[PDB]
């Protein structure tokens, strides 16, 4: 591939993992989901830049306005757990167990 | 490089007025002192994020003028502002744009 | 597996080509089955609903025999030709590929010779 | 809610999942999914209480991680083959998070724990379009790509589905989780044929669709969630009894009803290439999936089972629900097949 | 693979155009309207060989125009000249109309001492056509055959023999 | 799991079985701790040594099924002369159904893991000789 | 050393991520995803992508982080695990690091080269144009339907968010 | 597509991007136009099966100017040579190369 890539590619494992394994915070997990995009959006501009695969210019930005939206949509549910159990803490969400 | 080293200057400009304005007075001895979530808050941001989101497919307008099928992009352009309007209109009269409880 | 097939036009419910089959008739026992079908749908109607079940609602009842049998009509039409389509290939191919479906030799009972088997 | 704002969310669920199967390019193929989460979460959180608040997070969480890995496949297959064409994917590893994205979005174990708990914890409305529409576009991508997917991957997930959905049901008394596991097991045949015959696909998923709209239809009817509540309809309204138990023998591919006709199918095409290990063993494992259908069978219709008071009341009025279309799914559900021919309008 | 086949180091060189950017685009308007037919017949070789080592000596015909029309302006037309590109040159955009004055003087100068008219807007755009006795490549993107075709099906489309012979299904 | 299953079945039947015990005893170790990977992920334990005592438990109990698993299957076509013969890992099977049996504390689950270990373990040879396949390429 | 910008950028942008997906607090997480995408568009800006890594700062960083942030100080209440998870971090980029700058060639998945990213940039350009801005300006002469469902969904997204958080 | 009804409907509704040696605007070429070209015509109309072999030249040569994988081989052999020779004071460089 290239040089840059090698770490493109790695920082999205990273953040998959991270994603991956939740600690307590809900606001936590949902940065790691908004860093997966973010090395997307990398990854996908260097091959475009450099294939002058032109029409695929605007790509990267419908890449971004649907992530953030997606991103608006969390954080609406995030404040909405907040509001019932006074925390955003993952170990509340637990009443379907049963 | 000179945009590099344009940034460069200034953030290591601020970065010693602070350091000497903590240190500068510490030179000085002076004797030891001792001793809500809000929702309409966030509505705000969420609609910014929102009408920001739009802005960024506006922000090629200028370039987007120097076509030759003038008709199509004409029409697109006035579909995302009214589009534009439209969220406005909706938050309008569901009484999103309010501060009163 | 007859999705790329040569002679198609795609996302056309009876291609141009299916006329020159002959139409499924109008007293076909797959078609009568299926008016069946919408005259169990009409009982079934009146029973969840508690009305009488043999007379309640009889131009609602005409109208499930008769989307069924009109709905039916079209499947069928259909049904008829993908399977006429797939022996138009399978015949074309066996042409086009003589080598690899030979004529099989045929040999009499009184030469080829099978083992015997006695049940003792 | 109100009612206009309803039906333009719901249409806006349908556009996402008509956008992906319309879609030559894998970013409209992205896009349709992501408008199709985007609108079917304020259905799940209608209801206004913890439960579905819960339910709510565990599906975005999931179907937010799902979509990620799926536009990671998109790029790696534009860097080794520069082009979008929604078609066989031309790198191995963008084939396994693709497959592992849809597995992720359609349930199939092991990424399954979330379709028991979001289900139950949404109104049943919500889980019938939970567990029939949002299979619609997973299952068109897969059509499409199967040239290309690994086939130790999905007949792997296939056979885990297909064991999960059977011990998981076994103890479960909620109607909303029995259905929940009930959906992963059928899941497995839908994936088990895809590499054999893709139009068996097709027709399973319509199958499915029929049969499971019947058994929530049914129960939206008398507002049961509850094996017990479910066991006073005999009291209430006989005639759902009958139609439920035979909706229930149906969906366990008991003969001569509907419910054989895939299993049926599916069998014959995977007999063909000489697979006849797995088909034996997909079959034997549904046997489990008969047997909590029957025990619904045997507190519903089989027998009478204790009934309250207050019953009495409810006698003295209709039922004003809409039952759209439970005459005619009822009927497609059990006396179809003598029309099994027909399967070749789906080539 | 093969080997790539270069020219070499001699078949290359050739008398540069040794003069900057602002002499050129002081010069341009009349140099296109001068070395027209060298320069197109270079550029259709380019468009249609593909490959920049089957156009060298086009390429070479393209320089020794340039060269000589440059010469005619040392000969007739310097001073004016000299004095317009000097203006040009000032400039961080290389603006035209920040020197119409000195541009009339030297279009003046060359109308009398050599007859050049500066061509008038739009007419340097303009698609033109080319005789050249180069012939026409046949395989540019040295291509190979394309694998034929599938067999096509025709015929007459008959009803399935005996229906879809599915188990024990009739019809 | 490819590279490994070459090793078991390139290696001829009744010969060299100390290399094939090494193969088995690999498989039941790895699926030992796939099998507690997945343990400690959902029923999480209560400290971390608590966590590797299950996990060496689990993985034991695996390599020790497929430790005796292909010496008990490899002596037998030994003594026996018989490589392709099912009944030789009908007897390995069994014999590793009783250790798991013996590690639970029961003779019930070492009755029945011998009789469907076996029995499994029989099949596993037939289709080897006659080329059965579970995950069939397609063809038609 | 100057050469190899683009990749030591790359190596910073790595770090940012180790920083917030070890999870420290929510107020220090949001701030190492600032620095990396701040090196993000100093990427992508180095690839010929000036609208694209301009668009980072204005909608991601200055956009969707401050939205991140502004809910994180109104909804979070202002560790061994995350020590250990960040120098884990560390050290496989380190290695990863170390061995393509030792053989110049990694194999992990893919196969990664370690001659230099300037190697596969194109050798020619004369345009009086830039091409990316080029393809972004037709998104409203080519990309109509696209236009069309993206309006479409961003309005969705309006509507959504309000019956979300009426909570009643 | 699942459904064709761009072609039932003769709309293009998003074909323009599928490809980069499609219509960009002001006639850009991408870097691989001619490779791109070459090998959608060998394997058009001959379904992917036969596609896979007999158009395997073309598309390997598409693949080596997407990422450049043989070429960053040959260039990384011929550094380490000279590096090799250049610390042994068996190499000079030209003038015209320092
Ligand atoms: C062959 C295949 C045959 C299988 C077909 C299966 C159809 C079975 C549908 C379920 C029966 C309806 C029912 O019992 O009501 C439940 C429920 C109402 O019960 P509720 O929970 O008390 O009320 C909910 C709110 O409170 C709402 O309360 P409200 O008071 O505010 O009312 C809002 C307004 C809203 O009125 C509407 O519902 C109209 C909305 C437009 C529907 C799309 C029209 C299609 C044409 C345009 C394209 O009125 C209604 O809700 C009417 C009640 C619902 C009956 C009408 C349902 C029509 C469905 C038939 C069309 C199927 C298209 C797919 C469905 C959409 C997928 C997301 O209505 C639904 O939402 C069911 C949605 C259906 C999802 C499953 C669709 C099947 C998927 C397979 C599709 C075929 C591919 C194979
Ligand atoms: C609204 C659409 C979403 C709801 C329906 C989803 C059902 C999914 C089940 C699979 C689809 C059924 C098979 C499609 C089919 O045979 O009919 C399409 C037929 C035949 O299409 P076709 O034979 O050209 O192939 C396309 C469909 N596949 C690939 C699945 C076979 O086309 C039409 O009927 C469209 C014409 C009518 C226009 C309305
Ligand atoms: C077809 C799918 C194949 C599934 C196989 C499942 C095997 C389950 C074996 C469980 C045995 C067990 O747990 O011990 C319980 C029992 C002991 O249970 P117990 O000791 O607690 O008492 C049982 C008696 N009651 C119920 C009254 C308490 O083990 C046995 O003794 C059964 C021996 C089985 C012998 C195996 C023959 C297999 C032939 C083929
Ligand atoms: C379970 C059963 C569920 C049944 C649901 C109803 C689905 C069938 C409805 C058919 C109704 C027929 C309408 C009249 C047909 C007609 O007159 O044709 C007009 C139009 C298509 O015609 P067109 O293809 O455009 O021809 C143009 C040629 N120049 O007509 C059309 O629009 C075409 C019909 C649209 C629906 C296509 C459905 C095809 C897929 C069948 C799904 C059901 C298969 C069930 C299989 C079960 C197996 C036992
Ligand atoms: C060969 C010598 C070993 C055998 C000795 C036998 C004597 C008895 C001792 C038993 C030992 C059993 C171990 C056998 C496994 C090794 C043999 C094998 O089959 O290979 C499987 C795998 C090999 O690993 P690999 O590096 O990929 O080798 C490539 C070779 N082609 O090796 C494995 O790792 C398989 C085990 C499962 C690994 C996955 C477990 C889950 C990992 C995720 C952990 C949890 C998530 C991480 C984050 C949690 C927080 C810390
Ligand atoms: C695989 C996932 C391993 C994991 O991260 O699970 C955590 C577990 C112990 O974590 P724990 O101390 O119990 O967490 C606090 C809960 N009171 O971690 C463990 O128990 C360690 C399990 C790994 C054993 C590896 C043996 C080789
Ligand atoms: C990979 C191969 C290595 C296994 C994975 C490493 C983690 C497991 C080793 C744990 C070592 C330990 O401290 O525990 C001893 C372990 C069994 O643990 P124990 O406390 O005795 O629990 C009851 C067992 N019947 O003793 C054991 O039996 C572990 C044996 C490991 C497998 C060897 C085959
Ligand atoms: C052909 C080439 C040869 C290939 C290699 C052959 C060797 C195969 C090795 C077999 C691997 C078996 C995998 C199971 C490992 C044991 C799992 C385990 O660790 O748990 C066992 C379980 C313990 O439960 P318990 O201790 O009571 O609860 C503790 C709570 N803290 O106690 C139990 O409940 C036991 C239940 C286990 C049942 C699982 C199914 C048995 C394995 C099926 C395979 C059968 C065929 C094996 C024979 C060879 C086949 C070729
Ligand atoms: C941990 C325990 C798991 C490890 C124990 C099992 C290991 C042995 C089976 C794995 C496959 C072994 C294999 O690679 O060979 C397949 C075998 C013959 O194939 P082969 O060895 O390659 O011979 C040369 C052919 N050129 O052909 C066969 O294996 C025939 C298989 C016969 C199966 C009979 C068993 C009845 C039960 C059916 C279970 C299958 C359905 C479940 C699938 C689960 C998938 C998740
Ligand atoms: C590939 C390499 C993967 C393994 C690298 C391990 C990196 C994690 C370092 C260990 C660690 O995170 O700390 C121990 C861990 C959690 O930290 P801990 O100290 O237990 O916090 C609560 C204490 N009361 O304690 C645990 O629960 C163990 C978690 C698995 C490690
Ligand atoms: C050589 C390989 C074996 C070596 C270890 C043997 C071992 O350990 O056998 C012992 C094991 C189990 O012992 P346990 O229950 O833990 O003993 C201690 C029990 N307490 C803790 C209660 C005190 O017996 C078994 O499970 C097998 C018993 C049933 C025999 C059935 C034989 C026929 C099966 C086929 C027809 C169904």
């Amino acid at each position: 591939m290239s040089m840059v890539y090698m770490n493109i590619m790695m920082a999205f494992t990273v953040s998959l993992v991270g994603l991956l394994m939740y600690r307590s915070h809900l606001m936590s997990s949902l940065l790691c989901l908004e860093g997966m995009m973010l090395s997307l959006f990398v990854m996908a501009a260097l091959t475009i830049l450099n294939s002058h695969f032109t029409l695929a210019s605007m790509m990267p930005i419908i890449l971004l306005v649907f992530a953030a939206c997606e991103a608006a949509l969390g954080l609406s549910l995030l404040v909405m757990v907040s509001n019932t159990y006074g925390t955003d803490y993952v170990q509340n969400l637990n009443l379907l167990q049963c | 490089m000179n945009l590099m080293l344009a940034l460069l200057t200034n953030f290591t400009l601020a970065t010693l007025l602070v350091i000497i304005a903590f240190w500068l007075p510490q030179l000085n001895v002076y004797s030891e002192k001792t001793s809500p979530f809000s929702m309409k808050f966030f509505l705000v941001a969420i609609t910014f994020l929102l009408f920001d989101l739009e802005i960024a497919l506006l922000l090629p307008l200028p370039w987007a003028s120097q076509t030759a099928n003038l008709n199509t992009m004409l029409t697109m352009a006035l579909f995302l502002i009214i589009l534009l309007a439209v969220s406005l209109a909706y938050e309008w009269t569901q009484k999103g744009l309010e501060w009163t409880e | 597996m007859m999705t790329g097939r040569q002679g198609r036009a795609t996302f056309q419910f009876l291609p141009d080509e299916a006329r020159s089959l002959p139409p499924p008739k109008l007293t076909d026992p797959r078609l009568a089955f299926v008016g069946f079908l919408g005259y169990c749908s009409g009982l079934i109607d009146n029973a969840i609903r508690r009305r009488p079940v043999l007379l309640a609602g009889l131009h609602r009842q005409l109208l499930y025999i008769t989307s069924f049998v009109f709905v039916g009509y079209y499947l069928l039409k259909r049904q008829d030709y993908m399977y006429a389509v797939r022996d138009h290939d399978m015949f074309s191919y066996i042409k086009s590929h003589p080598e690899d479906f030979p004529e099989k030799d045929k040999k009499t009972y009184g030469e080829v010779f099978e083992e015997f088997h006695p049940v003792r | 809610m109100n009612p206009i704002i309803f039906i333009i969310i719901l249409l806006t669920i349908m556009l996402g999942t008509i956008i992906v199967m319309i879609s030559s390019h894998w970013l409209l193929v992205w896009i349709g999914f992501e408008m199709n989460m985007l609108a079917i979460i304020p259905i799940m959180m209608k209801n206004h209480n913890p439960r579905a608040t819960e339910a709510s997070t565990k599906y975005f969480l999931t179907q937010s991680t799902a979509s990620m890995l799926l536009m990671m496949a998109v790029i790696i297959n534009l860097m080794f083959s520069g082009q979008w064409t929604v078609m066989k994917l031309f790198n191995p590893m963008a084939s396994m998070l693709m497959t592992m994205a849809l597995a992720m979005k359609l349930g199939m174990a092991p990424f399954h724990f979330w379709v028991p708990e979001v289900t139950q914890g949404i109104p049943l409305s919500s889980g019938l379009i939970l567990l029939t529409w949002q299979k619609l576009a997973p299952m068109s991508v897969l059509y499409q790509i199967f040239p290309s997917i690994n086939l130790n991957l999905i007949l792997t997930l296939s056979v885990l589905s297909i064991l999960i959905g059977g011990w998981g049901g076994l103890n479960q008394t909620q109607l909303r989780k029995i259905m929940a596991y009930s959906s992963i097991a059928h899941m497995g045949w839908m994936t088990a044929v895809l590499p054999y015959n893709p139009t068996m696909t097709l027709l399973n998923l319509i199958i499915y669709i029929i049969m499971t709209s019947t058994m929530f239809t049914m129960f939206m009817a008398n507002s049961t969630t509850t094996t017990l509540s479910l066991s006073h309809t005999w009291n209430k309204t006989p005639i759902m009894t009958v139609l439920i138990l035979a909706t229930l023998l149906s969906m366990g591919g008991l003969p001569p009803l509907s419910g054989f006709m895939p299993k049926w199918m599916i069998i014959q095409e995977m007999t063909k290439n000489n697979s006849i290990i797995l088909p034996t063993f997909m079959a034997i494992t549904a046997l489990l999936n008969l047997y909590f259908y029957m025990r619904l069978t045997y507190s519903t219709t089989l027998t009478m089972f204790p009934s309250t008071n207050n019953m009495k009341m409810k006698w003295q009025f209709p039922l004003m629900k809409k039952m759209t279309f439970l005459p005619t799914m009822v009927v497609l559900s059990t006396m179809m097949l003598p029309l099994t021919p027909m399967l070749s309008v789906l080539e | 693979p093969g080997i790539v086949e270069l020219p070499s180091l001699e078949d290359l060189k050739v008398q540069e155009v040794k003069v900057s950017s602002s002499v050129l685009k002081a010069a341009a308007h009349h140099y296109g309207a001068q070395c027209d037919k060298p320069n197109k017949e270079f550029m259709l070789c380019r468009w249609e060989e593909k490959d920049p080592r089957r156009c060298l000596e086009e390429g070479k015909l393209v320089n020794q125009c340039a060269l000589e029309f440059f010469r005619q302006i040392k000969r007739h037309c310097a001073e004016p000249f000299t004095e317009y590109w000097t203006c040009i040159d000032y400039s961080g955009l290389q603006l035209f109309r920040r020197c119409r004055k000195q541009q009339a003087q030297f279009d003046e100068c060359v109308l009398d001492k050599l007859g050049w008219v500066r061509p008038d807007l739009g007419d340097l755009s303009k698609v033109t056509k080319v005789k050249t006795d180069r012939p026409l490549p046949e395989n540019p993107y040295h291509s190979r055959a394309r694998p034929e075709p599938n067999p096509e099906v025709e015929g007459d489309l008959k009803p399935a023999r005996h229906g879809s012979r599915l188990f024990f299904w009739t019809m | 799991a490819k590279t490994v299953l070459r090793q078991y079945w390139d290696i001829p039947e009744g010969t060299e079985c100390h290399r094939k015990t090494y193969a088995t005893t690999s498989i039941g170790g790895a699926a030992g701790l796939v099998v507690s990977a997945y343990s400690v992920a959902l029923k999480t334990p209560t400290s971390f040594l608590e966590g590797v005592a299950r996990t060496g438990r689990y993985t034991f109990t695996a390599a020790a099924i497929g430790a005796i698993f292909g010496l008990t299957s490899c002596i037998s076509a030994q003594v026996r002369e018989k490589p392709d013969d099912p009944l030789n890992y009908l007897i390995g099977g069994c014999a590793g159904g009783l250790i798991l049996g013996a590690r639970t504390r029961s003779y019930g689950i070492g009755a029945a893991a011998c009789a469907y270990m076996g029995l499994t373990a029989a099949l596993v040879k037939m289709g080897q000789l006659e080329g059965w396949q579970v995950f069939a390429e397609p063809k038609v | 050393m100057m050469l190899y910008i683009v990749f030591i950028l790359s190596v910073i942008f790595v770090m940012g991520f180790v920083g917030f997906s070890s999870k420290p607090s929510p107020i220090y997480g949001g701030l190492g995803l600032i620095v990396s995408g701040g090196v993000g568009c100093g990427i992508v800006l180095n690839f010929g992508g000036s609208f694209l890594g301009l668009m980072v700062f204005l909608i991601y960083l200055g956009g969707m982080m401050v939205v991140f942030g502004y809910t994180t100080a109104m909804a979070t209440e202002q560790n061994k695990a995350v020590l250990g998870a960040f120098v884990t971090g560390l050290l496989m980029e380190f290695f990863m690091v170390y061995y393509v700058l030792k053989d110049k060639e990694v194999e992990v998945v893919f196969e990664f080269n370690g001659l230099g990213d300037w190697v596969i940039y194109d050798t020619g350009d004369s345009g009086f144009f830039s091409e990316e801005a080029m393809g972004i300006a037709a998104l409203y002469s080519y990309g109509t339907w696209l236009v069309i469902v993206t309006g479409w969904s961003l309005l969705i997204g309006v509507v959504v968010i309000m019956e979300i958080t009426r909570g009643n | 597509p699942f459904f064709d009804v761009q072609k039932r409907l003769g709309v293009d509704l998003d074909r323009w991007m599928t490809i980069q040696s499609a219509e960009q605007p002001h006639k850009i070429p991408s870097r691989c136009h001619a490779f791109e070209k070459e090998w959608i015509e060998c394997a058009h109309g001959i379904g992917s099966i036969r596609a896979e072999k007999e158009c395997k030249i073309e598309f390997e040569d598409f693949r080596e100017c997407l990422l450049r994988q043989k070429t960053m081989k040959r260039l990384h052999a011929i550094r380490r040579q000279r590096e090799k020779l250049i610390k042994e004071g068996k190499y000079t460089p030209p003038p015209h190369h320092s």
